[PDB]
């Protein structure tokens, strides 16, 4: 009866170190709609994060976009941490600029 | 091209944490343009696209009143559905509804939609003839008989054939600089070695609108459907979408592979190759 | 624009 979230972490524009961008965490395919989504910078929770209005797909599963302004560097690590009833523990997905 | 308008209602119960939350969002094609949230400090239907902002106060009052009334009636509907399934008062449940109209390039109705789901499972749907319903089970049959006695199908047909297409046509004109502008994908192929023997070719489509797109890999002109990794089309946050398709190729054989891109914004379809 | 307020399920 429950559906686990799909997660993609990516940037709005092609990432170039030192240039301002947006970090996106797109959660989709999940049911029920309650979900916990955090964006991480080197393991820490980024404070100011916005999200889209709750909607759902033709198959009734929900999707949300979480996003924040960021400036990628060579050393900094970014990830998205997702918690859902279907998850025994929160799921971390690292940002890979090639995906 | 063709166009659609859709509204999405979600009602969520949460026993012990207040009354059920009611959310409504409206879309034209892949552009959200209104939202309502019963959990907001002052619940109102609110704009989410610049071209709807010009609607006057009587528009926003009407949509807010409907949505406030819907907050109450969808809470009653959740109570009803709980009883139809002999469910306890302690669990959380979801009722979802989506409805709207599709029109072709002449603005004429192609078809109307109204369907509902309970806890993610199809519950009742208005049939394509806009005159009857398909009920998924004996609980939905109760709803069906209620709606038949209230002459609901005739109300839906009148909305879907009338005001739905009229409002959609107005939105398409007021927002024609974006709603009727197809932005083609910016495309490229990247190469990611896996080992000495294999590498990934990833074909990218970026910045396109609307979200509909076709991305395929051929090897010697034969589609690689079973061997292509396709990610879900994803929003960039600036109204546009992104997608990629990837195939694992034997090292040295990269030139047998071509990426093919179809999108409404493209004068002609695109064939792409790894540049080296 | 929305259809008028819904009747109960």
């Amino acid at each position: 009866i429950q559906r686990t979230p799909k997660i993609q972490v990516y940037s709005r524009h092609p990432a170039e170190n030192g240039k301002s961008n947006f970090l996106n965490c797109y959660v989709s395919g999940f049911h029920p709609s309650d979900i916990e989504v955090d964006l991480l910078k080197n393991g820490e929770r980024i404070e100011k994060v916005e999200h889209s209005d709750l909607s759902f797909s033709k198959d009734w599963s929900f999707y949300l976009l979480y996003y924040t302004e960021f400036t990628p560097t060579e050393k900094d690590e970014y990830a998205c941490r997702v918690n859902h009833v279907t998850l025994s523990q929160p799921k971390i997905v690292k940002w890979d600029r090639d995906m | 091209g063709s166009h659609s308008m859709r509204y999405f209602y979600t009602a969520m119960s949460r026993p012990g944490r207040g009354e059920p939350r009611f959310i409504a969002v409206g879309y034209v094609d892949d552009t959200q343009f209104v939202r309502f949230d019963s959990d907001a400090a002052s619940p109102r239907m609110a704009p989410r696209a610049p071209w709807i902002e010009q609607e006057g106060p009587e528009y926003w009052d009407r949509e807010t009143q409907i949505s406030k009334t819907n907050t109450q009636t969808y809470r009653e509907s959740l109570r009803n559905l709980r009883g139809y399934y002999n469910q306890s008062e302690a669990g959380s449940h979801t009722l979802q509804r989506m409805y709207g109209c599709d029109v072709g390039p002449d603005g004429r109705l192609l078809r109307g939609h109204d369907q509902s789901a309970y806890d993610g499972k199809d519950y009742i749907a208005l049939n394509e003839d806009l005159s009857s319903w398909t009920a998924a089970d004996t609980a939905a049959q109760i709803t069906q008989r209620k709606w038949e006695a209230a002459r609901e199908a005739e109300q839906w047909r009148a909305y879907l054939e009338g005001l739905c297409v009229e409002w959609l046509r107005r939105y398409l004109e007021n927002g024609k600089e974006t709603l009727q502008r197809a932005d083609p994908p910016k495309t490229h192929v990247t190469h990611h070695p896996i080992s000495d023997h294999e590498a990934t070719l990833r074909c990218w489509a970026l910045g396109f609108y609307p979200a509909e797109i076709t991305l395929t890999w051929q090897r010697d002109g034969e589609d690689q459907t079973q061997d292509t990794e396709l990610v879900e089309t994803r929003p960039a946050g600036d109204r546009t979408f992104q997608k990629w398709a990837a195939v694992v190729v034997p090292s040295g054989e990269e030139q047998r592979y071509t990426c093919h891109v179809q999108h409404e914004g493209l004068p002609k379809p695109l064939t792409l190759r790894w540049g080296g | 624009a929305l259809i008028g307020a819904s009747i109960c399920f």
